[PDB]
RNA sequence: UUUUUUUUUUUUUUUUUUUU
RNA sequence: GCUUGAGUCUCGUAGAGGGGGGUAGAAUUCCAGGUGUAGCGGUGAAAUGCGUAGAGAUCUGGAGGAAUACCGGUGGCGAAGGCGGCCCCCUGGACGAAGACUGACGCUCAGGUGCGAAAGCGUGGGGAGCAAACAGGAUUAGAUACCCUGGUAGUCCACGCCGUAAACGAUGUCGACUUGGAGGUUGUGCCCUUGAGGCGUGGCUUCCGGAGCUAACGCGUUAAGUCGACCGCCUGGGGAG
């Protein structure tokens, strides 16, 4: 939702080697940036619920997946953390 | 007391739940522009307006006319008015000059304050309707042509400019809305600025109405020496009007000047 | 950009001040930077139903590229002025370029 | 078919209650017939297709 | 019918023979394919085959006698974590002798009798008849 | 739903606005509509003509 | 799929055994 | 280690839109005055108003209240409900696809979470036309009535405790089920597209087919015949909601 300025960074930044996009890290940076830009426009329109469900199924798979990365790779999981917080 | 900020009374703690709780409209000093209204009713001599107590009424705010149109303006401030119970706001004119304005519900960003002879459409000081669309919402009008402000105040009453009527004669309002008066009347817009003073009861007393004044309490019970009626033994039981003069219905109007209402369906 | 097909209705006889009020209609459309494919002078043509008494229009139609931000000052522009018997604004399923 | 120039050419579709006539009479594939409806209703309510008789 | 290993594997058996087919053929998994075997060695099918050695397919010849089901009085009794796992007398005995049962155990699946006689209990998987 | 006579010896050409206008409108409507229960039926009847 | 030409008419007691 | 259950991108495609917005159009009341004179509504039969202070209607001039009449369907969508014109914004669900990226992050749920047809509480009203109550004229074995003019509420609802009953495969979760064959529809691969669709083929839906199962109607594989993960309900009269 938000620009690629901002998302080829996350690609630079949470990737690894070669076509990483997609890739766990990558998809988690991506969702945190894309709540945290959504975060700054659902400010608008007043009545917006049509909007946010997307907003918040998006927040519950970011939970979801970090406690699926944990279980998976424990290096992945704690050094993600110390870049984008979102423990919550 | 569906709108927001709404401010609730409190939980059953206390004698007064109500009065009104809102914050951020209170301030001092009382600034260099004001005056006050003077003693008890001093007539000259045998008082008429009944049961007086006419202490403390006590200050007013002094800007009427307002006839302060094209030179654009900006919002420091929101108040009260207890007289009124208005949404009344400080007015820096860019000129050079500070007012006091009969403002709508939240207007101030500090925003954009401009009116007058087709120059503007906006939140607008008093503006002339003959230059502007049709709407709902009007507040001011100057109650013949030039005198002034008919509404001092932002209390609910939609007095609505209707389009191609009977050449300019607009309006349509509360007692009657065929009042019939000329589109060259200024506007302001609008009439919903302090619903929530009005829409619920202050109290039982609160000082409104006890620490300056009393309202009216008795007329029939008690003591013959006043009205028609009567006797005593806790029993009255007659017929017992408001002499010489009428109440229920009846109307009191023949003749007068301007009296333009011209259908007043009555109810 | 939506491919606004508009047809608006004014005053039938009137003839010599229209050619000059599209000009007056078309100057919101060029501020948008928004573009005309097609704008048909329709001329004096009869009514199907008898609005505003002079049982003919001066129709005009055009197919504007032309974004949202528009249409709501169109409608307005058209609505306050006392010229304008009915207006009505389609849209989309790609442009209409040719004449009627 | 989509678009205005063929469906003044198509006014034969009308009965004369001023209606358009189930296609059981000619036979039309459902894309073409589904198409030209879409066609007859911009040309409807622009009354560049002047639905019936005084209209 | 992942909610269930292995229990499809007696169904399809019903089902298609049944169904008018001398054939059925299926995925293999971890218990079918012996299943297959002891099935045909009793005789309750005509053949057996399995196909595509790497990752193979399992293919059974259903035994359309009269075109009525072999497998109709058949019973698949042990269920998920509720299993039945029963001591080496107090196996099935059906049909006031007839038989028989298909169970596994110790040393694979097998035959109710040929479980008595080598002495084991087990697993029960199907009543047969 | 305007329709002349000509030459009028009462000629009773008026007689093709039975097709819908004039006279198929009444399906709904006579003093009062039906109100409940017309919806379903008219689809219902769609089975007692495959005659 | 509009279906008010008047509203009502007390309890009984009939009752050809039986296993098949 | 995989079968990729699960998603996020990429790329497309329409309708009676979850919430705010803009709002297109018959009748017809009753009036300012333009008229024809006595008759207009209403019924198993007519009535109380009414009529030389003219029964409507019908023009012209005006003041108000704001359904969706249909390309509208021999149909379309939807979790139910439940909207009928079209549009601007928030842009539900989806779901037809070159694929990319990770490998069960999964299914299905009780207490709760939301939603919640009838109805009361509203708090202030938006205050057509019809019609419970309202108000009678009338048909009178009593009508405490149904008419017929007159009549509100229901129309709908900002906003929110709403349980809730007729929202029944008298019925969830579903994967394997591959005799099937016949329609009703939707999208789509391939054809000298001489073509009413030929060869195909999923989805949405219905039709209604053996071995079995089996009373009587017949139901005949996805359907009750096999096989199963539970969050359940199931304690007999009358005691009861």
């Amino acid at each position: 939702s938000l620009s690629t300025e901002a998302t080829a960074k996350i690609v630079s930044e949470f990737g690894r080697d070669a076509n990483d996009t997609g890739s766990t890290e990558v998809q988690v940076a991506l969702l945190t940036a894309q709540i945290n830009h959504l975060q700054g426009h659902f400010a608008e329109h007043k009545k917006d619920h049509h909007s946010r469900r997307g907003l918040l199924r998006m927040v519950s798979q970011r939970r979801k997946l970090l406690d699926y990365l944990k279980r998976k790779d424990v290096a992945r999981y704690t050094r993600l953390i110390e870049r984008l917080g979102l423990r919550r | 007391v569906k709108c927001k900020p709404t401010s609730p009374g409190r939980r059953h703690v206390v004698k007064v739940v109500n009065p009104e709780l809102h914050k951020g409209k209170p301030f001092a000093p009382l600034l260099e522009k004001n005056s006050k209204s003077g003693g008890r009713n001093n007539n000259g001599r045998i008082t008429t307006r009944h049961i007086g107590g006419g202490h403390k009424q006590a200050y007013r705010i002094v800007d009427f006319k307002r006839n302060k149109d094209g030179i654009p303006a900006v919002v420091e401030r929101l108040e009260y008015d207890p007289n009124r119970s208005a949404n009344i706001a400080l007015v820096l004119y860019k000129d050079g000059e500070r007012r006091y304005i009969l403002a709508p519900k939240g207007l101030k960003a500090g925003d954009q304050i401009q009116s007058g002879v087709d120059a503007a459409i906006k939140p607008g000081n008093t503006l002339p309707m003959r230059n502007i669309p049709v709407g709902s919402t009007v507040h001011n009008v100057e109650m013949k042509p030039g005198k002034g402000g008919q509404l001092a105040r932002s209390a609910g009453t939609y007095v609505q400019i209707v389009a191609r009527d009977g050449a300019y004669v607009t309006l349509r309002l509360r007692s009657g809305e065929m009042r019939k008066v000329e589109a060259d009347c200024r506007a302001t817009l609008g009439e919903v600025g302090n619903a929530e003073h009005m829409l619920r009861v202050l109290g039982k007393a609160g000082a409104a109405r006890w620490r300056g004044v009393r309202p009216t309490v008795r007329g029939t019970a008690m003591n013959p020496v006043d009205h028609p009626h009567g006797g005593g033994e806790g029993r009255n039981f007659g017929k017992h009007p408001v002499t010489p003069w009428g109440v229920q219905t009846k109307g009191k109007k023949t003749r007068s000047n301007k009296r333009t209402d011209k259908f007043i369906v009555r109810r | 950009m939506r491919h606004y097909e508009i047809v608006f209705m004014v005053h039938p006889d009137q003839s010599e001040q229209v050619p000059g009020m599209i000009e007056r209609y078309t100057a919101a459309i060029t501020g948008a930077e928004g573009k005309i494919h097609r704008l048909e002078d329709w001329g004096r043509r009869q009514l199907a139903y008898p609005i505003n008494k002079l049982h003919k229009a001066h129709y005009v139609l055009m197919n504007v590229e032309a974004p949202q931000e528009v249409i709501d000052e169109l409608e307005t522009t058209f609505r306050f002025n006392d010229a304008v018997i009915r207006s009505m604004v389609m849209r989309t399923k790609h442009a209409v370029t040719e004449a009627s | 078919e989509i678009d205005y120039k063929d469906i003044a050419t198509l006014k034969n579709y009308i009965t004369e209650s001023g209606k358009i006539v189930p296609s059981r009479i000619t036979g039309t594939r459902a894309k073409y017939q589904r198409q030209l409806a879409r066609a007859i209703k911009r040309a409807r309510y622009l009354s560049l297709l002047p639905y019936t008789d005084r209209h | 019918s992942m909610q269930d290993p292995i229990a499809d594997m007696l169904t399809r058996i019903r089902n298609g023979q049944a169904a008018n087919k001398a054939a059925v053929t299926m995925p293999s998994s971890k218990l079918k394919v012996a299943i297959a075997n002891v099935l045909k060695e009793e005789g309750f099918i005509e053949d057996f085959k399995v196909e595509g050695d790497t990752k193979p397919e399992l293919e059974l010849t259903l035994k359309y006698f009269q075109g009525k089901a072999v497998v109709e009085s058949i019973q698949r009794v042990s269920r998920p974590g509720l299993r039945i796992y029963k001591r080496k007398d107090e196996l099935p005995k059906v049909m006031a002798g007839l038989g028989i049962a298909v169970v596994s155990t110790s040393k694979g699946v097998m035959t109710d009798r040929a479980a008595r006689q080598a002495g084991l209990g087990g697993e029960i998987i199907c009543y047969v008849a | 739903i305007k329709v002349r006579e000509n030459e009028p010896f009462d000629v009773a050409l008026r007689r093709f606005k039975r097709s819908c206008e004039k006279a198929g409108v009444l399906a709904e409507v006579r003093r009062r509509e039906f109100y409940e229960k017309p919806t379903t039926e008219r689809k219902r009847a769609k089975a007692s003509a495959v005659k």
